[PDB]
C-alpha cells in the first residue's frame, strides 16, 4: 500500500533504501502460481468464473528457492503490493534494504547470471499495465548497473518496442537524474473518477481495487502522515528535504 | 473574447439580474454556488461555468 | 511552534521572491575575534541575566 502509493522515482527510491528485504518476502504458503482457476464473483454472474493466477497479484503465491525467485519476489512487491514464499533465506541478508539488494554488490548476492526477458515472462509482463512496467524497468537497471551489464539492459530495450517508449531515463548512480525525472508512477492515489464498493471480475483488478480503495481509508486514518499539518512534528533525520541525496549517488 | 474568467463570470451575473429581475430567485441560486466554487480562486469560477 | 495554515490558493498559484544564498559570518569574526566575541556575550548575558 505504502509501495504504491509513491508517485515519483525520487520517493519510490527513498522507500526502498528505508525498506528491507522482508517486507518483500511473504511468510504465507499461498498456491502455485500459474493454475487455471475458477472464481466465484456473484455481482455478476451465478456460475463459477474462469481465471488463470499469477505472481502479479497482490496475494502471496508460493516461489522458487533460488536467486530468481528473490528478484521476482521483489519486483512483485514493487509492482503489486505482496512478495512470495521464500523462506529460510537468512537474517545477513533479510535485513539489507531492497535497494542494496538491487544495487550493492557487498550483500553478498550474485546476480549477474538473470535473464530479463525470462523473468519478464514469469511476471506476465503482458498482463502489467504501463505503470506496472515502468516499475519494473526501474528494477532491471538498478541490477545491469550493480553487475556492469548496462549495454544488455539497452538490448533488450531495442527488442521490446513498448518497452523502449516507457523506459525511465535516470542513471543509477547520478542524483541529478533522479531529481530531474517527471514520471508518473503511482498504482493507487486519490481518484479523480467514481470509486465505488464494488468487486471487479478478475483476480488482479480485484486486488488492485481493494488497495486503492484501502489507501483512501489510510490517507483519513491517523496513520499517514500529513506534511502540510504536522512537518514540525516528524524527525529531522526522515524529515523532507530538497537536498535529500541517497548514500553513494 | 476578451477580459479575465473571474471578469467573465462576474460580470454575467449582473446581467442575469437585469435579464431576471422580475425573478430575484434566479439571481440569489446562481450566486450561491458562485460563493462556494470562488473560494477556489480563477480555478473555481472556471468550475462554476463548466 | 503551532504550524500555519495557508489557503487552498496560495498553495497552487503562490510565489515568494526570496534570495536563499547564506553569507558566511567568518570574515567579521577571523579579522576581529576580541570584538565580535565581546559584542555577542554581551548581548546574550543581558537575556540570560533576567530569567
Amino acid at each position: 500500500m505504502d509501495v504504491l502509493s509513491k508517485g515519483s522515482l525520487k520517493e519510490l527510491l527513498a522507500h526502498l533504501e528505508k525498506t528491507p528485504l522482508e517486507e518483500a518476502i511473504s511468510y504465507r504458503i499461498g498456491t502455485v502460481p500459474y493454475q487455471n482457476v475458477l472464481i466465484s464473483r456473484n455481482e455478476y454472474y451465478n456460475q463459477l468464473y474462469p481465471d488463470t493466477t499469477s505472481l502479479i497479484d497482490g496475494v502471496s503465491r508460493e516461489g522458487q528457492r533460488n536467486v530468481n525467485g528473490l528478484i521476482m519476489s521483489i519486483i512483485s512487491y514493487v509492482v503489486s503490493g505482496s512478495g512470495h514464499y521464500i523462506p529460510n533465506i537468512g537474517f545477513m541478508l533479510l535485513r539489507r534494504s531492497i535497494l542494496d539488494i538491487l544495487t550493492k554488490h557487498d550483500t553478498g548476492l550474485v546476480t549477474n547470471n538473470l535473464n530479463y526477458g525470462i523473468i519478464a515472462r514469469n511476471l506476465t509482463v503482458s498482463k502489467m499495465n504501463c505503470e506496472q512496467r515502468k516499475r519494473m524497468l526501474i528494477c532491471f537497471k538498478l541490477l545491469a548497473y550493480k553487475d556492469g551489464n548496462q549495454n544488455d539492459y539497452e538490448i533488450y530495450l531495442n527488442q521490446n518496442i513498448p518497452l523502449k517508449q516507457i523506459a525511465p531515463n535516470f542513471i543509477p548512480g547520478d542524483m541529478r537524474t533522479v531529481i530531474h525525472n517527471q514520471d508518473q508512477l503511482a498504482i493507487v492515489g486519490i481518484p479523480a473518477y467514481r470509486l465505488t464498493q464494488s468487486t471487479e471480475l478478475s483476480i488482479r483488478d480485484d486486488n488492485a481495487k481493494s488497495y486503492k480503495l484501502g489507501y483512501v481509508d489510510w490517507y483519513n486514518s491517523n496513520s499517514f502522515l500529513r506534511e502540510r499539518s504536522e512537518f514540525n512534528l516528524i524527525r529531522l533525520k526522515d524529515r523532507d528535504t530538497k537536498y535529500g541525496k541517497l548514500n553513494g549517488w | 473574447t476578451s477580459g479575465s474568467i473571474i471578469n467573465h463570470a462576474n460580470n454575467l451575473n449582473k446581467v442575469i439580474n437585469h435579464v431576471f429581475a422580475d425573478k430575484p430567485l434566479i439571481s440569489e441560486t446562481m450566486l450561491k454556488i458562485l460563493t462556494i466554487d470562488g473560494t477556489t480562486g480563477k480555478d473555481g469560477y472556471r468550475n462554476w461555468l463548466d | 511552534y503551532r504550524p500555519r495554515r495557508f489557503k487552498e490558493i496560495e498553495h497552487t498559484h503562490g510565489y515568494v521572491y526570496r534570495e536563499l544564498n547564506q553569507g558566511s559570518l567568518l570574515p567579521l569574526v577571523d579579522a576581529n575575534l576580541k570584538e565580535s566575541s565581546s559584542y555577542y556575550f554581551k548581548k546574550l548575558m543581558s537575556s540570560i541575566s533576567n530569567v
